[PDB]
C-alpha cells in the first residue's frame, strides 16, 4: 500500500 | 450540498455522493462513468467537474487525462476534452470560470506543468509550469491568484508553496509552510489559505495551518481530530469540511468540520464507506 | 587568505591550508588537533574557528561537538569550550562577535537546536530551536539576522529557509528557494544571500540562486562549472569562492570564483587534494 494514499502499488 | 466524487477503498471508485450539513443525510447519485481516485473536484457554472486521477483496479492502474462534467439537475455525466497529459494526484483551482489543472503524476513522471480549461470552448491549453514538480499538491484560489501548496516531487515531500499570477503567466515562490505536507486538504476559508493534514513522509498529520496573505505568514490553528492524508476538503457556509482519507492503516469515513470562530474540530459525519483520494466540491 | 580546514577523502582530514588568490599559492599550516569533516569555519576577531563536524577514521566514527581556534600570528590551534551536542554537517554564522551553531546531526538525531558561543567568556548557550531539523544546512548573516537555508531533515531534503531574530529569540519562515538543496554553499555577498550547489536527493547541483531581502525573492544567477555538494564557500574581496565538494563520482579539488559584476564563474585554482565537507573562512595571513 502507498504510505500516503493507501492505494496498492 | 457538498458532492464527493471517486475515491479509493481496495480499488478506485465511481461513487458520487452528496452530503447535507443541514439534514446530516447522504444522497447518492449517478456513478462516474470511469472509476477514479487521486482526482480533484470543482464547480463552474453550477456544473461539477471531475479532473484527472487514476483507475487503480484488479486489472490495471491507468492515470486519467479525462475531464468529466456532472449536471445537478440532469443527474448525468458528460465527457469533455481531455488534458494534454494524465494527472494522478492532481490539484485544481477555479478563476474567472476557468479550470486550472495542476501537477500530478503519469507513471513515474511528476508534472510541473499546468494547463487551463475553458468550459464554453471545451479546450485545454498549457500555461507556465510551476517551479516545482508537485503531485499530491493542494490548490487554492485567493484574490483570484492561484496557489500550489506542498505535495511530492518524486523524491522529497514539500512544505513550499508557490503562487501563479494569471495576468503575467508566472509562478512566484511564497513563504513555506511550517510543516511538510503531501496529500493535504488545501482550500480558501474566509481569506486565509488553509492546509489541513497530509503526510510528511513518516506520519499522517492532524495539524492545520493557514496562510495570511497580508503578513505572508503561516499560523497553526485547531488540529484535526484524526490524522489523514489524501483527504477531500471543501468549504460550506463559511466553514471547512474534510472527508475521508488514509491514516496509515485504515481508509477513513470520518468527516470533520472546522468552525473558524470557535477554532474547533470535531466529527460531523461518517461517509457511507471509508475511502481516500476523492474529489470534493460544493453546488 | 582563504583558509580551508578539515574535509573528507575516504577519511576525515586534518589539513589546514590557506589559498592566496593573488599569488596562486597554497600554504600548509598547523594540522587540526582531530581529523574532521562536515565542520564549519568562521572568523571572529581575526581568529579562525573550526566548529563541529565528524571524525571518520579507519578505527572509529564519532561526531564532534568541538570548537577549536586557530591564530595566524602563532600558527597554533587551541581548543575552546565545546557545544552542548555534537553537530556533523553543521552550519555556522557570526552576529555581534558571537558564533551561532545551527542544526547538524549526531548519529540518528537531526538537530533543530541552535546555540550561541561567546568568545570573551568561552561559553555556549542554547537559543530558540529552528522550526525545522536541518543537517547539511547553509547559514548566512544579513543585517545581523541569521538565516538557515536548505538542508535535510532525516526524511526530506529542503528548499525552505528561516530567519532568526537574535534579540527576539525566535525563528520565522521566509520564502523558500527555487531549488531543494542539502549541503549547499551559502554565504552573503554585498547584500544578498547566495545558495550554490548542494544535493536535491537525485542530482548534485551546479545552480546558484540569491535571496534579496527587499523583494523577499530567490532569483537564479549563473551556475557553477561543476556540480557539487558538500562544498565549502566564502567571500574574498567582493567575490565568491567555492572549494571542493562531491559530484556523485569524485571528491573535487576544483575551486571556482564568482564575479557578481559579470555574473560569471571561473576556475581559479585546484586544492592540493580533492575533498568535501570542509570549513572555509578568510582572515589575515600568518
Amino acid at each position: 500500500a502507498d504510505e500516503e494514499t493507501g492505494e496498492f502499488a | 450540498l457538498i458532492y464527493t466524487a471517486g475515491g479509493y477503498f481496495r480499488q478506485s471508485l465511481s461513487y458520487l455522493e452528496a452530503y447535507n450539513p443541514s439534514d446530516g443525510t447522504w444522497l447518492r447519485l449517478a456513478d462516474l462513468q470511469v472509476p477514479r481516485s487521486g482526482l480533484a473536484g470543482c464547480v463552474v457554472g453550477g456544473l461539477l467537474y471531475a479532473v484527472g486521477g487514476r483507475n487503480n483496479s484488479p486489472d490495471g492502474n491507468t492515470d486519467s487525462s479525462a475531464l468529466d462534467c456532472y449536471n445537478p439537475m440532469t443527474n448525468q455525466w458528460s465527457p469533455c476534452a481531455p488534458m494534454s497529459v494524465p494527472r494522478n494526484r492532481i490539484g485544481v483551482g477555479v478563476i474567472d470560470g476557468h479550470i486550472y489543472a495542476v501537477g500530478g503524476s503519469h507513471g513515474c513522471i511528476h508534472h510541473n506543468s499546468v494547463e487551463r480549461y475553458e468550459p464554453e470552448r471545451d479546450e485545454w491549453h498549457l500555461v507556465a509550469p510551476m517551479l516545482t514538480r508537485r503531485i499530491g499538491v493542494g490548490v487554492a484560489v485567493l484574490n483570484r491568484l492561484l496557489y500550489a501548496v506542498g505535495g511530492f516531487d518524486g523524491t522529497n515531500r514539500l512544505n513550499s508553496a508557490e503562487c501563479y499570477y494569471p495576468e503575467r503567466n508566472e509562478w512566484r515562490m511564497i513563504t513555506a509552510m511550517n510543516t511538510i505536507r503531501s496529500g493535504a486538504g488545501v482550500c480558501v476559508l474566509h481569506n486565509c489559505i488553509y492546509a489541513a493534514g497530509g503526510y510528511d513522509g513518516q506520519d499522517q498529520l492532524n495539524s492545520v495551518e493557514r496562510y495570511d496573505v497580508a503578513t505572508a505568514t503561516w499560523t497553526f490553528v485547531a488540529p484535526m481530530k484524526h490524522r489523514r492524508s489524501a483527504l477531500g476538503i471543501t468549504v460550506h457556509q463559511g466553514r471547512i469540511y474534510v472527508l475521508g482519507g488514509y491514516d496509515g492503516h485504515t481508509f477513513l469515513d470520518s468527516v470533520e468540520c472546522y468552525d473558524p470562530d470557535t477554532d474547533t474540530w470535531s466529527e460531523v459525519t461518517r461517509m457511507t464507506s471509508g475511502r481516500s483520494g476523492v474529489g470534493v466540491a460544493v453546488t
